C-alpha cells in the first residue's frame, strides 16, 4: 500500500458534520517459480574396478 | 502472506526539534518587542527635566489555533486499527507540512481578539455563522515584510528591529550566474548569520529541502581552484556538509527535510519555537458507525526576529 | 497435595494454573522486589 | 528476498539397466517489498 | 598486530557467510514461522466470501496452552530451578554454593519465569527458541 | 495504587519494563503538589484515554465537571509522567534513565531513577512483545 | 456493493448490464484499411 | 545548571515521542481492548 | 524478514518504527551484529 498526498488546507469549522474521506485499496504483487540438467555418460562400466 | 508493505516516510525532525505546551484556551498570546535603542550622544548639562520617559512598552502578539479532522469511514484482519494508525500517520506530516508553510492567520478578530462585549453576538439561535480558524505559520511568524493574502510573499525582504539594525527576511540574489540558475548564493547564508548575529537569535539548525542539498554539497568544491577534495588513498567518496562556521564564529547543523516548500530554506531554533496544543488526537463519534480524529494545535515563536527565512528565486 | 481423589489433572485447570503461575512470576514477585528495593533504599523507620 | 520452493532434492527418473539417470527439482522464486524502492538507471539516448 | 587486510577478508567472508545463512535459514524455518504465528490467532484463513462467514477453529493454539501449562507444572513448579549434586563428599560442600549461586542468578536477579514461558510458547510454533547469557559489565 | 490501561503510553520497540526506553503515565493530581514544585504565583494553569474508559461502563464521564471549581487548588489537573533513557546531556555519557513529570508547556521535576516502579499483568504472555494475550481474542 | 480469488457476477438492469467488480473493457483498434482490429487488452 | 535550552530540546523530543507511542498503542491494544469492554456487557452487537 | 515475523507474531510491535528516541542520544539503539565463527583467518 501506498499512503496518500498531504493536504495543506485542513482548517475546518468547529461543531460540523464528519466529511468523507479517502481510502483506497491496498495494492498486490505475485509471482511464478521456474524449472533440470542431463547426466548423459556411458555407465557401462563402473560396476566392475 | 501475513503482512504489508508501508513506505511511511515520517522524518518529522521539526515536531521533535520544537517540543510543545499545553494551554487552556484556543487562542494564546505572549509580549516582546525589543530593548530601547543607543540614542548615541547622551551627555547632560546637569538637570533632567525628562518627558515621563521614553519607555513605549512591548507589543502584544498573539496567534490562532486550528483543527484537522481526518475522518475514518468503514463499510488485514481487523482493517479499522490499520486505517486508524495509517490516518494518524498522514494527519502528521500534514502537521509538519502545514505548520511550516507561509500561511497567516486570518479570522474576524485581527487585534482586539477580546471583543467581549460583541464577540460576534449573532451566533446564539442560529449557531450556523462557523468560521474557518486558520493558525499562523512558519513564514509568517519570523518577521515577515508582507503576504499575498493569506501566503507570505517569497518576493519582499523584512523590515528592521529598531533595537539594531537587522533584515532577518531577504530576497535571495544569487550574483553566480546571471539569474538563470535557482540556487543559494556562495554568500547568501552568511548575510543571514551576520544578521542573525546583529540581532542575537543564537540559532544554530537550519531546514533544507532535498532539492537544494546538492548546493551546500558543490559549495565545498569551485572552479576558480581555490577549494579542492582530497584522497590519500582513501576508499572514500564522502560528499556531503552537515557543518557550517561563518567569520563571525556561529556554528549551524544542516537538517534535510522533505516537507519543507522547495523555494524557501529556514533557520531553525529549538527553544524560540512551540508547539501549543489544545486538544489532543481523540479516537470519537460524532453526534447521537463511523469514527474519527480532532487535533486542535497551534504554532508559537518566542520573537520573530530571532528566526530567519530566505527565499530562492530570481530578482524580478 | 490432593492426590488421593483430587488429581486435578483436567485440561482447563492446568491452562488456568498456567496462566496464574504466568501471574505469579511476572507479577506479585516483581512488585514484592520493588518495594524491597525501594524501602532499602530510602527513609529511616 | 529469495523464495524458494525445493531444495536441489538429489532424485532418479528411471532405470533402463546399466543406463542410469538422474534428476534435480530446484525451484524457486523472487519476491520485492515495494516496487518504487529500489533503483536502476541505464544508459540510453545514444545517436 | 592485527592487520586491516585481514579484518577486510574477514569482513567480506563475515558477509557472504551470512548472506547464504539468511538465504538458507529464511525458508527453512521463517517462511512457515510466519503461518504457524498467523495460525495462532487464525488469521491465515481468510473470508472468501461475506456470506461464507469463515468462522476460524483455534486449535493451535489450545494445544500450544494445554502443552505449556504441563511444561511450567514440570520445570517452574518448584520455589527453585534446579539443584546440583555431586559424587564424593570431597566436592559436596561446593554443591549448596552453586546451586544456591544460580538460582538468586535466574530468579532473585533475572525473570527466569518468563525468560522460560517466552522459550517455550515461542518454540513450539516457530520449531525452536534460544537461551542466552553474558557478562554485563554496566559502569556509571 | 491500580493503574489503567487507557492512562499508559509505550513505545513499539521495548518489550519489557527492563529494555522500554520511554514510558509515559499521564494522572490527574491536585493544583497542590504542582505548586510545591512550579509557578506559586500562578496556579490557573488549566489544560481514546477518555472513550476507553467511559465505554468501561456507561456511567462515568471522566471529562465532566463533578463540581470542583477551577481555582480550587484540591482542582484535580492531568499531568504528564514520563521514564526515559536517553542521554540528553553529551550523548557520549552513559544511555541514563530519567524521571520527568511535566505539566501543559511546563516541566516540575527531574531526577534519576533505575527502576520502573511500575508492574504488569500478563496473562497468556506474548514472548518477544510487551503485551500478552486477551481472553476477549480468544472468545 | 454493501457486504463485499475474484469472482464475477452481472445482471440485466433493463437495457444495461451492470457488473459488480467495476470491470473495465476496451474496444479494438477500428481501421478499416485492410488491417487487422489489433484486439485490445483487458 | 540546567539550561532552558536543553529543557526545551527534551520537550520537543518528548513530545515527538509521546506522538508515536500513542500512534502506536491506540491501534495496537485500545482499538480492541474497547470492543472487548462492550463484549464484556454484551453492548456491541447491535 | 526479521522484522516481518516478528510484527506477525502479533499485529501490534512494529520493530522498525521510532518510539521516540533521537537519533543523536547516546541510548539510541541501534542493530549490531555478533558472530560465532570457526575458521582459520590466521
Amino acid at each position: 500500500d501506498a499512503l496518500a498526498s498531504v493536504d495543506g488546507n485542513n482548517a475546518h469549522v468547529e461543531g460540523s458534520r464528519a466529511e468523507d474521506g479517502e481510502m483506497k485499496p491496498t495494492v498486490i504483487k505475485s509471482n511464478v517459480t521456474q524449472i533440470r540438467k542431463v547426466v548423459r555418460v556411458s555407465d557401462t562400466a563402473n560396476t566392475t574396478a | 502472506a501475513n503482512w504489508i508493505s508501508v513506505l511511511s516516510p515520517q522524518d518529522t525532525p521539526f515536531v521533535s526539534m520544537t517540543g510543545k505546551e499545553s494551554i487552556n484556551q484556543t487562542i494564546f498570546s505572549w509580549q516582546t518587542d525589543a530593548l530601547a535603542s543607543v540614542d548615541g550622544n547622551n551627555a547632560h548639562v546637569e538637570g533632567s527635566r525628562a518627558e515621563d520617559g521614553e519607555m513605549k512598552p512591548t507589543v502584544i502578539k498573539s496567534n490562532v489555533t486550528q483543527i484537522l479532522r481526518k475522518v475514518v469511514r468503514v463499510s488485514r484482519g481487523r482493517e479499522l486499527m490499520y486505517q486508524l494508525e495509517k490516518k494518524g500517520k498522514e494527519i502528521k506530516r500534514d502537521l509538519e507540512k502545514i505548520l511550516l508553510s507561509g500561511q497567516a492567520r486570518t479570522d474576524v478578530l485581527a487585534d482586539q481578539y477580546l471583543t467581549n462585549s460583541a464577540a460576534d453576538p449573532a451566533v446564539a439561535g442560529l449557531n450556523d455563522t462557523h468560521a474557518a480558524r486558520k493558525t499562523g505559520a512558519f513564514q509568517f511568524l519570523c518577521a515577515h515584510g508582507g503576504l499575498a493574502g493569506g501566503v507570505v510573499d517569497k518576493t519582499k525582504n523584512g523590515p528592521a528591529d529598531p533595537d539594531t539594525g537587522a533584515v532577518t527576511v531577504k530576497v535571495a540574489q544569487n550574483a553566480s550566474n546571471p539569474t538563470t540558475n535557482i540556487g543559494f548564493d556562495e554568500a547568501d547564508i552568511f548575510d543571514m548569520t551576520l544578521q542573525l548575529y546583529t540581532a542575537g537569535s543564537e540559532a544554530d539548525i537550519i531546514m533544507i529541502n532535498p532539492a537544494h542539498a546538492k548546493i551546500f554539497a558543490g559549495l565545498q568544491e569551485n572552479t576558480q581552484g581555490s577549494r579542492k577534495r582530497i584522497f590519500e588513498n582513501t576508499k572514500q567518496f564522502i560528499y556531503e556538509v552537515n557543518s557550517i562556521t561563518d567569520p563571525l564564529g556561529q556554528s549551524y547543523k544542516i537538517i534535510v527535510n522533505r516537507w519543507m516548500p522547495t523555494d524557501a530554506v529556514y533557520f531553525f531554533r529549538s527553544a524560540d519555537w512551540t508547539q501549543m496544543v489544545l486538544r489532543a488526537p481523540k479516537r470519537t463519534e460524532l453526534a447521537k458507525e463511523k469514527w474519527m480524529i480532532e487535533m486542535e494545535v497551534g504554532l508559537r515563536h518566542r520573537n520573530p526576529y530571532a528566526s530567519g527565512v530566505l527565499f530562492t528565486a530570481a530578482g524580478k | 497435595a490432593y492426590a488421593t481423589v483430587g488429581l486435578m489433572m483436567n485440561a482447563a485447570q492446568n491452562r488456568l494454573r498456567m496462566v496464574c503461575r504466568n501471574i505469579a512470576h511476572n507479577g506479585m514477585v516483581e512488585l514484592m522486589r520493588g518495594i524491597y528495593n525501594l524501602i532499602r533504599e530510602n527513609g529511616e523507620v | 528476498t529469495q523464495m524458494v520452493l525445493r531444495a536441489p532434492k538429489r532424485t532418479e527418473l528411471a532405470k533402463d539397466g546399466s543406463y542410469e539417470k538422474w534428476m534435480i527439482e530446484m525451484e524457486v522464486g523472487l519476491r520485492h517489498r515495494n516496487p518504487y524502492a529500489s533503483g536502476v538507471l541505464f544508459t540510453a539516448a545514444g545517436k | 598486530k592485527y592487520s586491516e587486510e585481514v579484518l577486510d577478508e574477514l569482513r567480506v567472508d563475515l558477509q557472504r557467510r551470512f548472506n547464504y545463512a539468511q538465504g538458507y535459514v529464511d525458508m527453512a524455518v521463517k517462511g512457515y514461522a510466519r503461518e504457524a504465528w498467523e495460525y495462532f490467532y487464525g488469521n491465515l484463513p481468510a473470508p472468501v466470501t461475506a456470506g461464507s462467514s469463515s468462522w476460524v477453529d483455534r486449535t493451535v493454539w489450545e494445544s500450544v496452552n494445554g502443552t505449556l501449562q504441563d511444561i511450567i507444572n514440570v520445570f517452574c513448579s518448584g520455589d527453585e530451578a534446579v539443584t546440583f549434586v555431586a559424587d564424593n563428599q570431597q566436592d559436596s560442600d561446593a554443591a549448596d554454593v552453586a546451586t544456591k549461586l544460580v538460582n538468586q542468578i535466574l530468579l532473585r536477579d533475572n525473570p527466569g519465569y518468563n525468560i522460560i514461558s517466552s522459550a517455550a510458547q515461542e518454540c513450539l510454533v516457530t520449531r525452536n527458541s534460544f537461551i542466552k547469557y553474558y557478562w554485563d559489565e554496566q559502569t556509571s | 495504587e491500580y493503574v489503567p490501561s487507557e492512562q499508559i503510553f509505550v513505545d513499539e520497540h521495548a518489550t519489557s519494563f527492563a529494555d522500554a526506553q520511554y514510558f509515559c503515565h499521564r494522572v490527574r493530581r491536585s493544583k497542590e503538589d504542582l505548586v510545591a514544585m512550579g509557578f506559586p504565583k500562578d496556579e490557573i494553569e488549566a489544560f481514546q484515554s477518555t472513550v476507553a474508559w467511559s465505554r468501561t461502563d456507561w456511567r462515568q464521564d471522566i471529562d465532566a465537571d463533578i463540581g470542583t471549581d477551577t481555582e480550587d487548588i484540591a482542582s484535580m489537573v492531568w499531568v504528564y509522567e514520563h521514564y526515559i533513557r536517553t542521554g540528553v546531556l553529551d550523548k557520549n555519557k552513559e544511555s541514563k534513565l530519567y524521571q520527568v513529570i511535566q505539566a501543559g508547556e511546563h516541566i516540575l521535576h527531574t531526577e534519576e531513577v533505575t527502576h520502573i516502579p511500575f508492574v504488569t499483568f500478563c496473562p497468556y504472555p506474548i514472548p518477544g512483545s510487551f503485551y500478552g494475550q486477551s481472553v476477549y481474542d480468544i472468545t | 456493493r454493501q457486504h463485499g480469488n475474484q469472482p464475477v457476477n452481472f445482471a440485466r438492469f433493463g437495457s444495461r448490464f451492470i457488473f459488480y467488480p467495476s470491470i473495465e473493457a476496451d474496444t479494438p483498434y477500428y481501421p478499416d484499411d485492410g488491417s487487422p482490429l489489433i484486439p485490445a487488452e483487458n
